[PDB]
């Protein structure tokens, strides 16, 4: 987690190496309260970055467990770049850029049963339509 | 490592 | 709520334009001259800036004098002032003798010449001047911190807007009146 | 045999005293004149009563000691006079070891003149002079008491050290490698105490009545109540009212110099004839020009950028050690919260692997340079490096400044 | 219901801050397994389970750790003191 400083996608050393765009790794630079780190990411993470619409200066959040990229918001550093703009300005993350935390949760078995019965995954039209439906209890 | 060899040759308050 | 049908004229309508109604070299030179003006200590020394700035930056003096808008120090009277100051000092014990090196010492101890003369003096070589003034300044990293804009009147940042007349920033009705009455330059 | 005499020839005040002495003296090197023409010399400026429009003349035009007449005058006043300075008396100068200081970038001809006068007009037995950053590594030789703060949490000299010398003229970034500064990485930040005073002049002249001629008044105002934002400019602006202070204007019948009051703290009532100036935003917005020169409409880069460039020009292997051993000194550093902000802002830009350790001396930071210089003067390194009078006489005038002292040897 | 959208946004924003922090990804820990029947095959899944590469990770970790043990033997008494030598700082950086 941190504020994006660089985003430099690189192509393969040879055009024949891959298919189509032939996009190789992407280099991202994140800044935190304790310093900066330059990361080397898979092209899937680059696609996620593009999907979340992340530009230089935005505070982001990457989970190495799952590869999920979240856009926390814009850094307070660029708060006064424009006098009128709709951006949720957020402060720079504390601590190091790369923080490892142990998460403990208390969940009932019924929670797992409900999660399996009515999973929230999927971005299809059918998935969203099912999400809108009422959650009737089932045997 | 070679940079350390270069660094060691720097003047050390002498001439 | 929303108009699903909109009337457009082919000649007039275009998405590139939406409208509805009822540093340059001179700029950086002016800013640097303002900084040097603000640097000096004595007010009487204010109109002596242009010569020093021409010597330092290297631009011609007439250009900085005319285009840029702002806002010979020692005499025998200085020697008399030094003589008056002698009364405080207590314990000297002098003696001298004459030689060529002593003549050079006398010339140094009676210079009464300004830094402008030294900088303009041909004895200071080109690379020496470069290292003494230009090389010590930053040349690669020009701005790494974020750019912060504040109210021109009170330095506030909560709300910012640019005045219609000259394009400078204000923050409130009181600052608006203050700028209009005293700070607005272009009107 | 005699202990060496150590002098810090600053452009604003001169610190001097015998090496045996614990703390040095002060000498505000400036010949001043009042409105009516009466003149004052050096420390006698403190005795002025009509503080309104006194004019200061100094030999250091822009950090370079040009006018030698008054420089010699103030040297004579500071050294020879034993009455004012606690009985210390430099009798004849001959047979006295002198270690001095100078601006780190002095013109070769100007340094030639300086060496010539200091050697032949005064006839010292031996001399060593260099910028204060050269003497800084010798903090290893003595048990100093300097507080240090790390940016990653809430054989008589150190080989690697980085010195930030923020004084009257300019703020210097001088990285020293085993004693000799890497003069290619020397960077000058034009912002300094003199510019800070001028900025306070302009801000107080606009926000309040015209103080454009009250130079000593604004200097004392800067002295008493100023600070860098502990966190950020926005944080201080949010709490501008809570940390507000009011300054008592001078009353010629009672106090020639003003003083500051804390409105929140309980204190004596002011007499009704006293005019008061409130400070709510100029307390912190003025020191912020070190980090954000754009606030005061200055195109020059800030201190963090200068430090980053100085690190960049350094050799790659040594730059992390240089980051870790950054030490602060100079007059400006005594204002509160400057060291902490410098450490935090520097750490925010460096790679996470590196850690920055910032050490600033306690007490008046101006006296630190003299202290380290004197402690160096009493070491074998000073005995080796000093140049003797006869050795200077053997060579031409340019030889000393081109080989043993000036940057021309290390460039 | 258009007038109630602001209330919905406010409530969702209020709840998200607590929701996001202390949750365990049940999908990551294979506690959710009802989507796997759609895109996965039994024999492929069992082959991938058999073809896991834990041994390579363990052997590489042990190799790096024994290299670190040799480096610590060469270095001696490691410390985090302020660095005054290129060799010492470089070796400490290599260790970290
Ligand atoms: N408490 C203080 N708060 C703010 N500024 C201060 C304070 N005390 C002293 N100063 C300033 O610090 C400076 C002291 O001068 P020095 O640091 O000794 O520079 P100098 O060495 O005399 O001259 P140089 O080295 O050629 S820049 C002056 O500009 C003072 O105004
Ligand atoms: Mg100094
Ligand atoms: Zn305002
Ligand atoms: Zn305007």
């Amino acid at each position: 987690e941190g504020e994006v400083t660089e985003l430099t996608p690189e192509d393969a050393e040879n055009p024949l190496g891959g298919y189509g765009k032939t996009i190789s790794h992407v280099i991202v630079g994140l800044k935190s309260a304790k310093g900066t780190k330059t990361l080397r990411l898979d092209p899937t993470i680059y696609e996620s970055i593009q999907r979340e619409k992340v530009s230089i200066g935005d505070v982001i959040y990457i989970e190495a467990n799952t590869g999920a990229v979240k856009r926390v918001g814009r850094s307070d550093a660029y708060a006064t770049e424009f006098d009128l703009e709709t951006e949720e300005y957020v402060p720079l993350p504390k601590g190091e850029v790369h923080k490892k935390k142990e998460i403990v949760q208390d969940v009932t078995l019924h929670d797992l049963d409900v999660a399996n019965a009515r999973p929230q995954g999927g971005q299809d039209v059918i998935s969203m339509m099912g999400q809108l439906l009422k959650p009737k209890k089932t045997e | 490592s070679l940079d350390l060899s270069a660094l060691a040759n720097f003047p050390s308050f002498g001439e | 709520m929303k108009a699903l049908v909109e009337e457009i004229d082919k000649k007039t309508y275009n998405p590139d334009i939406y409208f509805t109604s009822l540093y340059t070299q001179q700029e950086i030179l002016q800013s640097d001259r303002r900084f040097m003006e603000l640097n000096t200590e004595n007010f009487s020394d204010l109109p002596n800036v242009p010569t020093l700035l021409s010597d330092l930056t290297g631009v011609p003096r007439d250009r900085i004098e005319s285009t840029t808008k702002p806002i010979w120090v020692l005499k025998p009277e200085t020697l008399r002032e030094i003589q008056l100051s002698y009364k405080s000092t207590k314990l000297p014990k002098p003696k001298r003798k004459n030689t060529n090196r002593i003549v050079a010492l006398k010339k140094v101890l009676s210079s009464k010449r300004n830094l402008h003369s030294f900088l303009d003096s041909a004895l200071l070589n080109l690379m020496d001047k470069n290292v003494i003034y230009h090389n010590v300044y930053n040349k690669r990293y020009f701005k790494v911190l974020p750019l912060i804009t504040t109210c021109s009147i009170c330095g506030g940042y909560d709300s910012i807007s640019s005045c219609v007349n000259c394009g400078n920033k204000i923050c409130s009705v009181s600052c608006f009146k203050l700028h209009n009455e005293t700070r607005c330059r272009n009107r | 045999e005699t202990p060496p005499i150590v002098i810090d020839n600053g452009s604003y005040e001169i610190k001097f005293g015998p090496s045996t002495n614990k703390k040095p003296f002060r000498a505000l090197n400036a010949l001043a004149k009042d409105k009516f023409g009466t003149s004052y010399l050096s420390n006698h400026i403190k005795n002025i009563k009509d503080i309104s429009s006194i004019t200061f003349r100094r030999p250091h035009e822009l950090g370079q000691l040009t006018l030698w007449e008054l420089e010699s005058c103030i040297w004579d006043y500071c050294l020879f006079n034993p009455s004012e300075f606690d009985g210390f008396d430099l009798k004849e100068g001959k047979g006295h070891h002198l270690v001095a200081s100078e601006s780190c970038m002095t013109l070769p001809e100007l340094s030639k003149h300086a060496d010539q006068v200091i050697f032949e007009e005064y006839e010292f037995d031996s001399l060593f002079k260099s910028p204060v950053a050269v003497f800084v590594p010798f903090t290893k030789s003595y048990k100093g008491e300097m507080r240090t703060i790390s940016g990653k949490d809430e054989s008589d000299y150190h080989d690697f050290q980085l010195v930030i010398d923020s004084g009257f003229n300019c703020t210097w970034i001088i990285p020293v490698l085993k004693g000799i500064p890497y003069y290619k990485a020397v960077k000058k930040l034009d912002i300094g105490g003199r510019f800070l005073t001028g900025l306070l002049k302009e801000t107080l002249s606009f926000r309040h009545y015209n103080m454009m001629d009250e130079t000593i008044l604004v200097n004392n105002i800067k002295e008493q109540c100023l600070f860098v934002s502990p966190v950020s400019y926005f944080d201080s602006f949010k709490t501008k009212d809570k940390h507000a202070l009011e300054y008592v204007l001078p009353d010629f019948q009672t106090s020639f110099l003003g003083y500051v009051r804390n409105p929140r703290k309980e204190n004596v009532p002011l007499p009704e004839d006293a005019q008061i100036i409130t400070l709510t935003d100029e307390l912190f917005t003025i020191p912020e020009t070190f980090f954000h020169p754009e606030i005061s409409q200055i195109t020059k880069p800030g201190i963090v950028e200068a430090i980053l460039e100085s690190l960049s020009m350094l050799p790659e292997i040594v730059r992390p050690l240089m980051v870790g051993n950054i030490v602060c000194t100079g007059g400006n550093f005594n204002l509160p919260n400057f060291a902490q902000r410098l450490a935090a802002e520097l750490q925010r830009q460096l790679p996470t692997d590196w850690t920055c350790h910032v050490s600033v001396p306690e007490g008046d930071c101006a006296l630190f340079g003299w202290e380290v210089m004197s402690q160096f003067a009493k070491t074998d390194s000073y005995r080796k490096a000093r140049v003797t009078r006869e050795e200077y006489y053997e060579h031409g005038p340019d030889w000393c400044t081109k080989h043993r002292f000036g940057y021309q040897n290390w460039i | 219901a258009s007038d109630y959208k602001d209330v919905e946004r406010t409530l969702l924003k209020l709840f998200k801050k607590n929701n996001q922090v202390n949750r365990v990804d049940l999908d990551f820990l294979n506690l959710v397994f009802t989507l796997n029947d759609k895109d996965l095959t039994s024999y492929h899944a069992e082959e991938i389970s058999k073809l896991t590469c834990v041994k390579n990770f363990v052997e590489e970790v042990n190799k790096l750790r024994e290299t670190n043990k040799q480096l610590q033997e060469e270095f001696g008494e490691a410390s985090f003191l302020n660095f005054q030598d290129a060799n010492q700082y470089f070796k400490y950086s290599n260790k970290q």
